[PDB]
RNA sequence: UGUACAACGGGGUAUUGUAAGCAGUAGAGUAGCCUUGUUGUUACGAUCUGCUGAGAUUAAGCCUUUGUUGUCUGAUUUGU
RNA sequence: GAAUGUUACCGCAAUAGUAAUUGAACUUAGUACGAGAGGAACAGUUCAUUCGGAUAAUUGGUUUUUGCGGCUGUCUGAUCAGGCAUUGCCGCGAAGCUACCAUCCGCUGGAUUAUGGCUGAACGCCUCUAAGUCAGAAUCCAUGCUAGAACGCGGUGAUUUC
RNA sequence: GCAGUCAAGCGUUCAUAGCGACAUUGCUUUUUGAUUCUUCGAUGUCGGCUCUUCCUAUCAUACCGAAGCAGAAUUCGGUAA
RNA sequence: GUGAACAGCCUCUAGUUGAUAGAAUAAUGUAGAUAAGGGAAGUCGGCAAAAUAGAUCCGUAACUUCGGGAUAAGGAUUGGCUCUAAGGGUCGGACGAUCAACUU
RNA sequence: AUUCAUAAUAACUUUUCGAAUCGCAUGGCCUUGUGCUGGCGAUGGUUCAUUCAAAUUUCUGCCCUAUCAACUUUCGAUGGUAGGAUAGUGGCCUACCAUGGUUUCAACGGGUAACGGGGAAUAAGGGUUCGAUUCCGGAGAGGGAGCCUGAGAAACGGCUACCA
RNA sequence: GAAACUGCGAAUGGCUCAUUAAAUCAGUUAUCGUUUAUUUGAUAGUUCCUUUACUACAUGGUAUAACUGUGGUAAUUCUAGA
C-alpha cells in the first residue's frame, strides 16, 4: 500500500510505496492512533515513530476512527462529523465508511510523525513550511508574541508583500477585538 | 489463515472447526462446536451461560491485569520555515530582547505621532481652504 | 528383577456449566415484638450475588507418570 | 485343522480372481466448411457422472459414558444424598461405530481385430496377399492388485537331563 | 419374430447411397398354435421387489469403412457384449 | 400420594422374590429407540411408523330430519414463589362473639 | 362568568433572560491622564401586546341502498376518579370502577365510474342534471410507516426502513 | 471580491383528485382549552461574595471550514490522514 507522512513539527508531507507483505503486515490489525516502530517498515525509517491516523481502502472510503471493525460498514452520519459534510440543515446521511482497524484492503495509510528516526528522510525533514496566515485578532497577537495589554498592537500584525510589477506592496489583516 | 471467534461463546475457532450459519438477514454466526451452536438454537442468551466470553465480561470475571495496565509515553520536536521567514528571521525576532524591542517601539511611537497631529492640521487646513475657497 | 508389569494416586486431555457449605442493609412481600427505627430487630420467602469456568466425570479400546503398593518357574507335549 | 524330525522367522508364485466408467466446461474458435443460416475436432486445462477400495483430521448421525446438568410423581422425618417409574422424561454430551450426509486413493507396457497401407507375384500389365510386411480398438496378454496349492517350493534361526 | 437371393420399381437424372414389388431360399424358439413324451400317493399360478450370471439380432460408449458425407446433424456397414 | 378417577406411576398392611445356570456380545433376528437434507419420490394402497392429545379462555363453515354437524376448524394460556379479593356455620340483641373449610 | 389580569409570603432550579456584536460620524469638557464624556442606527434580547398563522371546537346541512335491523366493548365501546402524555381540552393513553352509547325521526353495514364549496347547464313557475377543472377549504407526492431540522413539516424537487 | 463559516429561506409556490359519506366542506360558533418565526407597539440600574489586602471588563477560552499539502475508489454533490 501508499503511506501518507506528514511532519507536523515543520508543516511537510510526502509519499511513500510500501511492496512487501512483511513490511506492511506491521500495520495490521494496528487501529487508528495507535504507534508503530519505525525500522519494521524499512531501514530509512529507522527509529521513527508513526502515530496512524486514518486513510483510504480501495474503492476509496475512508476510515473513521472509533468504528473499531477491520471491514466497511453503513451508519448514520451528522452535521459536524467525519467523513460526511451535509447538503443541509440537519440533513443526515446514511453512508459507506471503512474501519479504523488497517488491513491489505487499504490503498493509502495516512500516518503523522510523533518520534524523529536516527536518519533525514528528504521531502519530510530536510524541506520546511510557512504557516500560511498570522494571527488576527488582537490577544492572538498578544499571545504570538507574548506582549502585556501595553505593548499595542498594529505594528505587531503580520505584513504580507506582493508585487504589481514595479510596485511591490503590503497588506496586513484588520485587528478585531 | 485466520482464527474466527465463537459467536455465542467467544472461543477460538480454528480452521476446519465448528460451522457457520448464514441466516436469513445475512447476519453470519459461527459456532465453534455443536455445543454453543445447540444453545444458540434454544435461543439461549450467551449472557445468562456462564462459560462463555460474553456472561465472564458482563461479570466483571477476570480482567485484573486490565486494572494493573498503566501508563507509557514519548514525545516531541523543534521547527520549520514559513515562506518569507526562514528559520534566520524567526531565530533574529525571536532572540532581540525587550530593551531593543522598547527601543524600536518608542521610537516609531514617537515617529508617527508626528504623523496624526500633522494629518490633523492637515484637516483644518483643507477646511479653511473650504470655508474660504471663493469666486 | 526390567528403560518390567499391574493396581492405585498424580499431571495432561475431554464433557457438563458453576458443587456442598458458609455469607450478604440482594429479594415481590406477609406477619409478630419491641427501646418505634439518620441501617430497629424476629419468623417465613421462589430466587439472586460471592467464595466458583466451580464441582462431578474422564479408558472402560484417551495421553502421560522420578510417587504408593504388589507381582515375577503352575500344566502339557515335542527329535532328523 | 491331524500327518510328513521339532519349532521359528523371511520369502517364491503355479493356479484362480481382477476394474474402472461416462459426461461437460474452458481453450482450440466463432476457426476449418459454408452464399448465408450455421458450425466441428486433435493437443492442453478445470470439473463432474456411475462404479470401486479404504478411511474418520473435520462436519453430521447414534448415546447405558446412564458422563454433567435440568424436570414431573412417589418413597427414605427434614437437610445432604439417593431409590422406584421395564433405559421415567428433557438439553448437552466425549469415545466407538459410521454417511456421495464426510474425506482420501483408483497403474502402464505389449500383442492384436476391423480397417487403411508397404513391398509383391500369380497374369512381363495390374493388385494390401498368395510368400513377406507397416499402422491399428472400450479387445486380449502382461505390469499392477487380492488369495496363496491346507498332498507346490526356496532361504534362514534355534534345536531338550531331568 | 429376424436375415437373404433375383432386380421391375423408388430415389429430379441414376436398379442396388438409402430402399425395393412379383416371386424365392432360409434362420430363430422370449409370439401363438399343433402334439400329448414326463409329472395327477403332487414339480406351489401372474406381477413386482432383491441379486447373480449368460446370449447378441448393439441403444450408448472405443476404432473404423459407406453416403444422395461441404460444415453441423444423421443414416448404412465392420471389429465389438 | 398424585389426579377427574376403582387410570397410570410411587408407597403401607399382607404376600412374593418361583419359573436352569455361567462366560461372551459375530452375522441374522425378535422386541424397544434415534436419525442430517428432502418429505410418500416408497407401495396395490401411507401398510408400519410419526404427528395430535389434559385443562382454562377465546373462536368455530357447508349442510341439517333444527336434535345436530362440533373437541368442526383455528388460536392464546399452563411451573415456582409472594401476596390480594370473594365465596359458610353456630350462638347472644345493622352490628357483636365463636368455630370451620377448601375453592375461584 | 373564573382560582382572571396583577401583586404579597416561604422556598425550589444540572438556572432562562439581563449586549464580551456591527456601521457611519468625530464633538464636547478639565484637575490635560489620549481622562471622563458624547451624535445618528444596525443586529440582537426577556416578558406583554399586535399582526401572519395554527390546533382543536358549538349549532344545522350530504348521493344510491333493507336482496343491510339491530349496531357498539379482539385489543375503549359510553361515563366517573387519578395519573401519564400533549402546545393544550378530551378514552388521547394507562390504571381502578361502573354498565353504559346509537337505532324505523333508518342506526350499523354495503355501494359510489364521491374530494367539499363558490358555481355550471336547462329559461313560465315548481324542478332536473352537473361541478376532476382559473377562487376558498381539504388531501397526496409509486405504496405504507417512522423521524431529523425547525417558529412551523409527521415534508417527500428532506432523511430512515420495509414493499413494488 | 471567489471560496467557506454564520444567518435566513427551502413548511410559500406549482400540480393532481387517489383516498374520504357525519369525514371533509359551508354558513354559524368557542378558546374561561392552547402553540405561534415574523411585522408593529411596548418592556430589563439588582447578575460577583464570608462582604479590607480581590473577581480580565481597557473586553476571558479553543476548535474548525474554506485554504495548504499528502491520499483512497470503475463509479455520486464519497471523502480519510496531516
Ligand atoms: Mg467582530
Ligand atoms: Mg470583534
Ligand atoms: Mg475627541
Ligand atoms: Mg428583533
Ligand atoms: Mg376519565
Ligand atoms: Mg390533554
Ligand atoms: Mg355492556
Ligand atoms: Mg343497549
Ligand atoms: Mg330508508
Ligand atoms: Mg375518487
Ligand atoms: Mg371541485
Ligand atoms: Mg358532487
Ligand atoms: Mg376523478
Ligand atoms: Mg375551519
Ligand atoms: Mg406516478
Ligand atoms: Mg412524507
Ligand atoms: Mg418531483
Ligand atoms: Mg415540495
Ligand atoms: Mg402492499
Ligand atoms: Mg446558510
Ligand atoms: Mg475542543
Amino acid at each position: 500500500m501508499k503511506l501518507n507522512i506528514s511532519y507536523p513539527v515543520n508543516g511537510s508531507q510526502k509519499t511513500f510505496e510500501i511492496d512487501d507483505e512483511h513490511r506492511i503486515r506491521v500495520f495490521f490489525d494496528k487501529r487508528i492512533g495507535q504507534e508503530v516502530d519505525g525500522e519494521a517498515v524499512g531501514d530509512e525509517f529507522k527509529g521513527y515513530v508513526f502515530k496512524i491516523s486514518g486513510g483510504n481502502d480501495k474503492q476509496g472510503f475512508p476510515m473513521k476512527q472509533g468504528v473499531l471493525l477491520p471491514t466497511r460498514i453503513k451508519l448514520l452520519l451528522t452535521k459536524n462529523v467525519s467523513c460526511y459534510r451535509p447538503r443541509r440543515d440537519g440533513e443526515r446521511k446514511r453512508k459507506s465508511v471503512r474501519g479504523a482497524i488497517v488491513g491489505p484492503d487499504l490503498a493509502v495509510l495516512a500516518l503523522v510523525i510523533v518520534k524523529k528516526g536516527e536518519q533525514e528522510l528528504e521531502g519530510l525533514t530536510d524541506t520546511t513550511v510557512p504557516k500560511r496566515l498570522g494571527p488576527k485578532r488582537a490577544n492572538n497577537i498578544r499571545k504570538f508574541f507574548g506582549l502585556s495589554k501595553e505593548d499595542d498592537v498594529r505594528d505587531f500584525v503580520i505584513r504580507r508583500e506582493v508585487t504589481k510589477g514595479e510596485k511591490t506592496y503590503t497588506k496586513a489583516p484588520k485587528i478585531q477585538r | 489463515m485466520k482464527v474466527e471467534i465463537d459467536s455465542f461463546s467467544g472461543a477460538k475457532i480454528y480452521p476446519g472447526r465448528g460451522t457457520l450459519f448464514v441466516r436469513g438477514d445475512s447476519k453470519i454466526f459461527r459456532f465453534q462446536n455443536s455445543k454453543s451452536a445447540s444453545l444458540f438454537k434454544q435461543r439461549k442468551n450467551p449472557r445468562r451461560i456462564a462459560w462463555t466470553v460474553l456472561f465472564r465480561k458482563h461479570h466483571k470475571k477476570g480482567i485484573t491485569e486490565e486494572v494493573a495496565k498503566k501508563r507509557s509515553r514519548k514525545t516531541v520536536k523543534a521547527q520549520r520555515p514559513i515562506t518569507g521567514a526562514s528559520l534566520d528571521l524567526i531565530k533574529e525576532r525571536r532572540s532581540l530582547k525587550p530593551e531593543v524591542r522598547k527601543a524600536n517601539r518608542e521610537e516609531k511611537l514617537k515617529a508617527n505621532k508626528e504623523k496624526k497631529k500633522a494629518e490633523k492640521a492637515a484637516r483644518k487646513a483643507e477646511k479653511a481652504k473650504s470655508a474660504g475657497t471663493q469666486s
